[PDB]
């Protein structure tokens, strides 16, 4: 209990630090658009914890549940070209 | 004027100017195409981090020298520490007459920026906005922004010295008779 749940806004934190750099890193963009997704539940999650569900709940209403529906959509139908994350590219950064 | 302690002044210089030719190589490599490693932004530098150090170096050290020696603080000292930064930017031309012109137009611009004030914001306390300005009341000392209508004679001898024409007597006064 209260060591976990002591931490429970410590652990929030580095999900999102984790599934930022996953979105980032990403080899399919659908994948970064899921990961997209993992982080604003783990947004909720510290909202909840803060003491304002009600924002955990509008947000899954409104960023899940619409906006990264329509990313999804637009990257369906859409033809898109990604390259990978690789040192030849993205070491000299 | 108590004295700059060139020294230390020109070490904390030393170190600006290195971690901001290390920033601009980063951000050099970066901006770059063609293939680039972690290594090449120093290989691929152009030296600009020697730009930032001996630039930093040269004015900084000029500077509190020649304030030191001359014991003022006026733009003269900017005028020689971007004569001397002048003179290290081109130094990287290898050429006699683009070092001189260097030298010399840089010095030269550094010494009318520390005409100015040595500053790109204003000196607020001491711009006619904030001084007193206008027509100075009976007697008082005429300040750097007020008017008057007649001033001292005495200051005038003072300030432009006797000689052709400036006289502490008008002349037809000091030429009557008795
Ligand atoms: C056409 C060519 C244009 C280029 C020439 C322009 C050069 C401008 C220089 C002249 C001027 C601005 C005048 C602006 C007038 C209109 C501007 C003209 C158009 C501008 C385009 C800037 O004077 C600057 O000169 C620099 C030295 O070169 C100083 O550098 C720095 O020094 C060190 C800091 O302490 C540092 O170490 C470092 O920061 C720099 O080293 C500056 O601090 C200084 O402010 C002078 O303004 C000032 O004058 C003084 C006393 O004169 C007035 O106060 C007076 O107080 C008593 C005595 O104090 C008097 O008894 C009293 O009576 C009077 O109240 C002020 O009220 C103020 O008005
Ligand atoms: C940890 C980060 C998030 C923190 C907590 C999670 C927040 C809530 C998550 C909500 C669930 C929906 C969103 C889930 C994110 C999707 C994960 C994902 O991206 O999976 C797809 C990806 C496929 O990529 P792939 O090509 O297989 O990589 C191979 C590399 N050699 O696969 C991968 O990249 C790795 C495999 C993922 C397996 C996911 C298994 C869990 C499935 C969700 C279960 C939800 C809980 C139930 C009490
Ligand atoms: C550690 C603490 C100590 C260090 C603190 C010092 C901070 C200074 C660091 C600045 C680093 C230099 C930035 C830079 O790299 O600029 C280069 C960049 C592109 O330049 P580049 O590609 O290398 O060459 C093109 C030549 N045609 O050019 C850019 O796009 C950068 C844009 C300029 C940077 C903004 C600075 C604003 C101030 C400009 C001064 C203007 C002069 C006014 C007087
Ligand atoms: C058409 C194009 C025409 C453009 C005209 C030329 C534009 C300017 C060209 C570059 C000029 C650069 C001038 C650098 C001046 C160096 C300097 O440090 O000036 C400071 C000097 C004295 O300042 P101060 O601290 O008040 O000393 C009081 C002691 N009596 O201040 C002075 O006493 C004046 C020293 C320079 C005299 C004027 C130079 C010519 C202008």
């Amino acid at each position: 209990m209260m060591y976990l749940t002591y931490y429970f806004i410590e652990i929030t934190i580095f999900l999102a630090i984790l599934c930022t750099i996953f979105i980032i890193s990403a080899k399919n963009p659908m994948v970064s658009i899921l990961y997209m997704i993992a982080l604003f539940v783990i947004a909720a999650m510290y909202l909840y914890l803060i003491g304002l569900g009600i924002f955990s709940l509008l947000y899954i209403m409104i960023y899940i549940g619409a906006i990264a529906v329509l990313f999804l959509f637009i990257i369906t139908l859409l033809d898109i070209n990604s390259t990978e994350l690789s040192v030849k590219s993205n070491i000299r950064d | 004027f108590h004295p700059y302690n060139t020294l230390g002044l020109a070490t904390q210089s030393a170190m600006v100017g290195l971690g901001a030719g290390v920033v601009a190589a980063a951000a050099r490599n970066s901006l770059a195409t063609g293939p680039r490693n972690i290594l090449t932004t120093f290989s691929k530098s152009g030296g600009v981090v020697t730009i930032f150090t001996g630039a930093s170096i040269a004015y900084v050290f000029t500077y509190c020298s020649a304030a030191n020696l001359r014991e003022r603080k006026d733009g003269w000292n900017h005028m020689w520490a971007g004569a001397a930064t002048g003179a290290v930017l081109g130094a990287r031309t290898k050429l006699v007459p683009a070092f001189i012109g260097w030298t010399v137009l840089c010095g030269a611009a550094c010494g009318l920026f520390g005409w100015t004030g040595a500053r790109f914001n204003a000196d607020r306390k001491a711009s006619l906005e904030q001084s007193p300005k206008g027509f100075v009341q009976e007697d008082a000392h005429q300040t750097f922004w007020e008017v008057v209508h007649r001033r001292p004679l005495s200051l005038t001898v003072e300030q432009l010295g006797e000689g052709r024409g400036i006289n502490a007597v008008p002349i037809a006064t000091a030429t009557e008779a008795p």
